[PDB]
């Protein structure tokens, strides 16, 4: 299958890596991409537990919330850092390693 | 000439399905079967299309519309099933109270 | 209906194709006085046009 | 195309004596089991049976009940007859002998398949009685049910050749017979066979002594009678396309010059005589399922197995690049 | 009338407790959603006041 | 506890737990093996 | 190969959640151990949660929308003017949803599958904003308007519900069906479904004499189904028996979001594509039709529900009088129109899912609510004026347009139109404040104060209805940017 | 001297674990 | 002429369906009219689209309208009515889609009118195109799940939709 | 080609005529039940499934993984339908 990552809108920033693997924006997560993660994670998480009180499912509603945030926290953080590497976001941290290694 | 031919073909469908409205207004499954004809037509359109054109287009259409058309019939039907069962009676007269 | 009343109601219906047929041959036959008379429409609001941009 | 009208002759009045002879055969073996001896007097053998019940059957007064649906109540086992007849243009018999070469075959056959509930909905309907309408609306909703699982297999044979057409599927089996990898889709089918053509175990329309009418009930005569053959033309089709699909339809069994001596169709008519004794073996072996438990093995059990097989199958062939 | 009353009166924090969920488990219905799952809701007896100070 | 409840899971529906197994093996073959051999390929 | 699906990352979420929530709600609504618990508030807080956190993953990644263009070229087309109109639509839902907890509580509406087909008819409009192609369109009309049929019956043992969604079916497959034909004689007449294409074809000609009547009847039927969706007179009846019939959290949902997404349709398709005069006149009939029937019809209502959905037909004339005058000042005004007409009804349905918990059905329910509330009468009598268009409330800006374009596009009857009908709706929206406030009723209904989402709703809502005139400016630029990015 | 419910000292868990990562994200942005 | 004669059987057909007194006519007689609409796509030599029509329309579609509306014993004066008085409306409205629709191609599409000249010996025959050619089934399968997947994909959204609000609208459990 | 048709239709016509000959030569001497809907439904939904199957079986061979993967998506939507229609009671007929 034929395949093009060319976007409409130009990167505004260094490219360090045009079409970067998966393990590789994995990897190039930061600390605050953490911290977004687990911020939505458990916002998810909490509203799970308070919405499963009256049914009386709050476990099963906290595990099913915690599901939802953490697809959702993961896929921010891979947006983030996928853009980030290439160049759409403000990169200056992935150009200060990619000058460097 | 068959290109034409192939078009009326379809049209007269269509007609047909119009007219089914026209000519039904106490049959609304009728109606619903009358609006299945217009669909087909329709689908015709795109497959006779598709090989007057050379294009592959209207074939990969006329494939989703099946698709969209079943799934048109299936809630329908069951709407229809919940207004009998709720009424009695498929009358036109008893699914009249909404208005003005 | 009766199978016979079906068998009638095609009969009558294949006519009616085979007329549609002859206005299509029809239609067909009369491309050119409409293209001639195209002509005509559009050249005179050209004349027209022309003329009224010359005041 | 002068010559095609004999050659659709040499199918169908064959076909309709296999059909009269496949009843005396069902009926022979059966009492075997039984340690019975089954028609033996009306003929040698009685093989003149089938002959004396067809003359029997269009001898009797047909009945015609006072009902608002005389045309369709007549039409309707002409409809399942005329169905069961036309599967065959494209059933290859041996290399090259076939009506019919249809690019298409496989799909043709499903949707024949699903044009045959028509019958049975309108014989109930157009009856006039509350049992054969109910005994009928069974009965169409068990064949949809288990056409379900009928067609998935077919996906799964079709994703192993890669061509709709029959004669390839045949071809595609030089190699090995499909039924040899894939044992449990055969078992699957021919079960699923036994559900479509309503046979034991799961004949609701025999069950009239379980207080369960058949769509038939008001039939007699010939309209009777196109129903019985209609049903069982069907039996013979089925064990037709398990042979052409899993068995390897006219090929002999080992590709070896001893076998490849006696021709083709005498293997696959020999295949076709194997599934049809185990229609009848499965007949005289075991009791039948109720509607409600037939239904939930329709839906429950055959319709997930089946697709997790062509999920299978597609995967694997897709992994190790062996696609046709 | 007075049994009501002292049966009321009488119960401990835990039971008030308990029925006040209950109260509020029962206070409305939807038996369309109930005959779609095809289940029974049924009043709990402790919310059942007895027949003698009914107004029938 | 969950070893013993797979193990009712299993003795209760064995239909559904087959297919659930032999659907398994079709989607982990392309997502697990078939990458390995393309790998293996390239080297 | 994944980084393409970054222009898909919040579709893919919305979709896997909704998935996650089906799942959740059918395996413990059916579970004897908890008693079968009644989901409908679950998963609706859940869902909401899902429709918040989509809105984070495509606000926050902008160009990332557009990245592999080229790629999915053939299937949608992300833009500025798509980022905004679906930042807009998950907006409408997560308000929309938030609105349904106490009708979900207390009139026992247990049904969670109606979250599900709010959600997945989330998705049908958000695939709708980018479709770039009459196939697709089609589909994802053809999506949210299934998901429609099913919740406007949802009710399934009311007459009116049940009646509701059997018009609503019929009238909407034969709309679809009139469109679908119009397709069809467009490819047929130009081999093209994209966007692209049907614009390079349709652009410089016009009507030069020798025009394919199939282009043109394809873009007549097309618009007829389209005039259909926004309940443009007169293929409008549907709408106030749907609105009525339908349960009020549906009504309100349908008043919105389906607008918001059929219009930038309407916009991509015909301001983009190039047929030109015939297709405004289209509109600028329709727009008129719509003012006058909408104003006298709803004149002469005397319930809430349909006099809100006449006047939702009146505001869509007022704004499709935008589209009718095909300038970017139009565009511009037809965005401005349609997000302050989305807030407003968003505010008058939050009020009536207030007092629905007392069973309001009729104008004079409302006698006396002064005395009973008189901070709810005031927001209401708030909302009742914005909708009149008295200055300096937000109802103002559109009426102002509705002038400015007919005396921009020089066009008289229309102004006489809308000073008619202005006064019209003034009248009958000033008649509910007069029953609020001027009436000495002998008997009161008594109203159960509204919850907390509500009110933390209306009181934002009224805000901005109050005090947008004051700081117009963020709106006016995005609008303006949207209006530009329609074509660059 | 403890507290039993688990799902609730989870749910706990995870409302703290919210409010500073909130905080973490304000502080580094 | 072959045209001609599956156009007359689909337009009695098609009159049958939406004038027929008894509804079970009805659906039947519009099994009728997609098997005749099968014949057509054949003609077109689209193999694939003849027998899905067969398929779904006849196989599925047809089958489930007859289930209701059997089950619903519909009374024929429950939805009875002479239609003698739409004669008229009938007549302008079929006289202006027939008049405008049926001649829609004839300007964009000009029949080629055929002469007393054997026009078949001007056939120009390509074998490259012939060397390995693809049927319906093969060249629909080349697009349905690779170019566009995303509007396969949406179909079985609409899928769901259709299963999830049959379930709902309609199951009583018992 | 589809030359092939021709004696299908042939054979139609001749099995029409035994039809009629068998069928003729003797005549010479008020309770809806909604599990009937639910069945139509479900088969309904998976005759499209096999109708999508067709050319994705034969098409395998060019369309390699995306085309697998996107069946595979497509398969797992209509699942999770199944998977309610399960839970709900739909395929249980006591
Ligand atoms: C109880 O099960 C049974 C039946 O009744 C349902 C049968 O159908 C039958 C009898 C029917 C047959 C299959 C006989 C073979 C079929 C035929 C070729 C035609 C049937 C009738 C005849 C033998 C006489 C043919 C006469 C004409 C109609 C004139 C045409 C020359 C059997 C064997 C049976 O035992």
């Amino acid at each position: 299958m034929n395949t093009d990552i060319t976007a409409l809108e130009k990167a505004q920033y260094p490219v360090v890596d045009r079409n970067p693997a998966f393990t590789k924006v994995v990897g190039n997560f930061s600390t605050l991409d953490y911290l977004r993660f687990s911020t939505i994670t458990g916002i998810s998480v909490t509203v799970g537990y308070l919405s499963g009180i009256k049914p009386g499912i709050k476990g099963p509603s906290m595990v099913t919330g915690g599901l939802i945030g953490l697809m959702g926290g993961f896929m921010y953080a891979y947006q983030n850092s996928a853009g980030r590497l290439m160049g759409f976001f403000p990169n200056d941290g992935e150009v200060a390693s990619y000058q460097k290694r | 000439m068959d290109l034409i031919k192939y078009f009326t073909f379809s049209m007269i469908i269509f007609i047909l399905g119009i007219w089914g409205i026209l000519l039904n207004r106490r049959n609304i499954l009728i109606m619903l079967m009358s609006i299945e004809l217009m669909l087909l037509a329709v689908n015709l359109n795109f497959l006779v299309f598709s090989v007057s054109l050379d294009d592959m287009m209207g074939q990969v259409f006329a494939l989703l519309v099946l698709t969209v058309a079943a799934a048109e019939s299936a809630i329908g039907l069951a709407i229809f099933v919940i207004t009998f069962r709720v009424r009695g009676t498929i009358a036109v007269e008893f699914i009249n109270s909404i208005q003005g | 209906v009766k199978v016979l009343t079906y068998f009638g109601m095609t009969l009558a219906a294949f006519a009616f194709w085979q007329s549609m047929d002859k206005v299509h041959v029809w239609i067909a036959l009369h491309q050119d006085e409409k293209q001639e008379r195209m002509e005509k429409e559009a050249e005179v609001r050209r004349v027209r046009a022309e003329l009224l941009r010359k005041a | 195309y002068i010559a095609v009208p004999a050659e659709i002759l040499g199918i169908i009045l064959p076909l309709l004596l296999g059909v009269a002879f496949l009843v005396l055969a069902e009926r022979k073996v059966m009492a075997f089991v039984q340690r019975r001896k089954g028609p033996d007097v009306v003929g040698s053998f009685g093989l003149l049976q089938p002959l004396a019940d067809g003359l029997k059957l269009i001898l009797k007064e047909p009945i015609s009940p006072s009902s608002a649906n005389f045309f369709l109540f007549r039409m309707a086992p002409v409809a399942t007859f005329m169905l069961s007849l036309v599967a065959w243009a494209v059933v290859p018999f041996d290399y090259g002998m076939v009506l019919s070469d249809l690019n298409i075959g496989l799909l043709y056959l499903f949707a024949i398949s699903s044009l045959g509930v028509y019958g049975i909905i309108i014989a109930g309907r157009s009856s006039n009685s509350k049992y054969a309408f109910l005994g009928a609306l069974r009965s169409a909703a068990q064949m949809v049910s288990y056409e379900v699982s009928i067609g998935l297999i077919l996906i799964t044979v079709l994703i192993c050749v890669g061509s709709c057409n029959l004669s390839e599927i045949v071809m595609a089996q030089k190699q090995i017979w499909f039924g040899i990898p894939l044992f449990p889709v055969l078992v699957m089918f021919f079960i699923s066979c036994l559900a479509e053509t309503n046979r034991a175990p799961f004949d609701l329309p025999e069950a009239e002594a379980e207080l369960v009418a058949g769509y038939n009930v008001e039939y007699s005569s010939m309209g009777f009678a196109l129903f019985f053959l209609g049903e069982y033309a069907n039996m013979i089709l089925m064990s037709g396309l398990c042979t052409l699909f899993f068995l390897g339809g006219w090929l002999p069994i080992l590709d070896l010059p001893i076998f490849k001596k006696i021709p083709g169709s005498i293997w696959f008519s020999i295949k076709v005589l194997f599934f049809l004794f185990l229609y009848i073996w499965v007949r005289a072996a075991f009791p039948r399922y109720r509607y409600d438990q037939l239904m939930g093995l329709g839906w429950k059990v055959f319709l997930p197995l089946s697709l997790a097989w062509v999920v299978s199958v597609s995967g694997l062939l897709v992994t190790f690049q062996w696609l046709p | 009338l007075a049994q009501i009353h002292a049966s009321e009166n009488s119960k401990s924090f835990e039971q008030i407790e308990v029925e006040r969920a209950l109260r509020k488990k029962y206070a409305r219905k939807d038996e369309d959603y109930d005959s779609m799952l095809g289940i029974t809701r049924e009043t709990p007896p402790e919310l059942i006041l007895p027949d003698n100070v009914l107004p029938g | 506890p969950v070893m013993e409840k797979l193990r009712m899971f299993v003795a209760q529906e064995p239909v559904v737990a087959a297919s659930c197994l032999i659907g398994g093996v079709g989607l982990f073959l392309p997502a697990v093996v078939r990458p390995i051999l393309d790998s293996l390929e390239a080297s | 190969m994944f980084n393409l699906f970054l222009a898909v990352f919040p579709e893919i979420f919305i979709i896997n959640a909704t998935f996650i929530l089906l799942i959740h709600g059918v395996v413990f609504s059916t579970s004897k151990k908890y008693d079968y618990p009644p989901l409908a508030s679950n998963v609706g807080w859940l869902g909401l949660l899902s429709v918040l956190i989509t809105l984070l993953l495509l606000a926050a990644g902008a160009p990332l929308l557009t990245i592999a263009h080229l790629f999915w070229n053939n299937l949608f087309r992300r833009d500025n003017f798509t980022y905004f109109c679906q930042i807009f639509l998950l907006l409408s839902t997560a308000g929309t949803i938030s609105m349904c907890f106490d009708f979900f509580d207390q009139e026992r509406f247990d049904a969670f599958e109606f979250i599900v087909l709010i959600l997945l008819s989330t998705c049908g409009m958000l695939f709708m904003i980018s479709a770039y192609d009459l196939i697709a369109m089609y589909l994802a009309i053809e999506l949210q308007s299934l998901c429609f049929y099913v919740i406007a019956a949802s009710k399934r043992k009311s007459e009116f519900s049940t009646e509701a969604g059997l018009k609503y079916l019929i009238l909407g497959a034969f709309s679809s069906g009139i469109l679908l034909f119009g397709c069809s004689m467009i490819y047929g007449s130009t081999g093209a479904t994209h966007f692209d294409q049907l614009a390079k074809i349709l652009t410089g000609y016009e009507i030069t004499g020798a025009r394919s009547s199939g282009i043109f009847m394809g873009i007549l039927f097309i618009a007829v189904g389209f005039l259909f969706k926004i309940t443009a007179v007169p293929f409008h009846m549907w709408a106030p028996d749907i609105y009525e019939g339908s349960p009020t959290p549906v009504t309100a949902f349908l008043s919105i979001a389906p607008k918001i997404s059929i219009f930038a349709n309407i916009l991509r398709v015909f301001i983009y594509g190039s047929y030109g005069a015939t297709l405004q006149q289209i509109f600028f009939f329709c727009s008129i039709a719509s003012m006058i029937l909408g104003a006298l019809a709803a004149m002469a209502q005397t319930k809430v529900k349909r006099l809100l959905a006449y006047s939702s037909i009146g505001h869509v004339g007022y704004i499709c009088i935008g589209f009718s005058c095909g300038t970017i000042e139009g565009i511009q005004s037809l965005l401005i129109g349609i997000f302050i007409y989305a807030l407003m009804t968003m505010d008058a349905f939050a009020i009536v899912l207030a007092l629905r918990q007392t069973r309001v059905k009729y104008i004079a329910d409302l006698g006396a609510l002064a005395k009973t509330n008189p901070i709810l009468a005031i927001t209401f009598s708030i909302t009742m004026f914005s909708y009149a268009g008295i200055p300096p409330l937000a109802g103002f800006c559109s009426k102002f347009y509705l002038f400015f374009a007919a005396l921009g596009c020089g066009a008289y009857f229309l102004a006489l139109v809308g000073v008619v009908t202005s006064v019209i709706g003034c009248f009958y929206y000033i008649r509910l404040v007069k029953r609020m406030f001027f009436d000495t009723p002998r008997t009161w209904i008594l109203y159960e104060p509204m919850d907390r989402n509500k009110s933390l709703l209306l009181a934002m809502t009224s805000f901005f209805i109050t005090l947008f005139l004051l700081y117009p400016s963020p709106l006016f630029s995005v609008t303006h940017q949207m209006a530009l990015s329609l074509y660059l | 001297k403890v507290s039993e419910d688990k799902n609730r000292n989870y749910a706990v868990v995870a409302g703290v674990v919210a409010i500073v990562g909130s905080i973490g994200w304000y502080l580094k942005a | 002429m072959i045209l001609s004669v599956l156009s007359s059987l689909a337009l009695v057909s098609g009159l049958m369906v939406v004038r027929a007194k008894n509804p079970v006519h009805s659906v039947l007689f519009f099994i009728l009219v997609f098997c005749d609409t099968s014949g057509l796509l054949l003609l077109l030599g689209l193999d694939f689209f003849a027998m899905i029509f067969l398929v779904v329309y006849i196989g599925a579609i047809a089958v489930l309208f007859l289930f209701v509306v059997m089950m619903f014993h519909i009374q024929i004066a429950e939805i009875h009515e002479e239609v003698l008085r739409y004669l008229p409306v009938s007549g302008i409205i079929g006289l202006i889609f027939w008049w405008e629709m049926f001649f829609i191609l004839d300007n964009e599409s000009i029949p080629l009118l055929p002469t007393q000249r054997n026009t078949t010996s001007l056939r120009y025959t390509v074998y490259a195109g012939k060397v390995r050619s693809w049927t319906n089934l093969e060249t629909l399968g080349n697009l349905l799940y690779t170019y566009y997947f995303v509007w396969f994909l949406v179909s079985s959204l609409i899928l769901l939709v259709a299963m999830i609000g049959a379930i709902v609208l309609t199951m009583h459990r018992t | 080609m589809m030359l092939e048709f021709a004696p299908i239709f042939i054979y139609l016509v001749i099995s029409l005529l035994v039809s009629l000959i068998l069928l003729g030569v003797p005549f010479l001497f008020s309770r809806f039940d909604i599990r009937f809907y639910l069945v139509s439904i479900l088969f309904l939904i998976f005759d499209l499934e096999v109708t999508f199957f067709f050319p994705w079986a034969v098409s395998l061979n060019k369309i390699d993984l995306f085309g697998f993967w996107s069946m595979m998506a497509f398969l797992f939507i209509l699942t999770i339908g199944f998977l309610y229609e399960w839970k709900r009671g739909a395929l249980d007929w006591e």
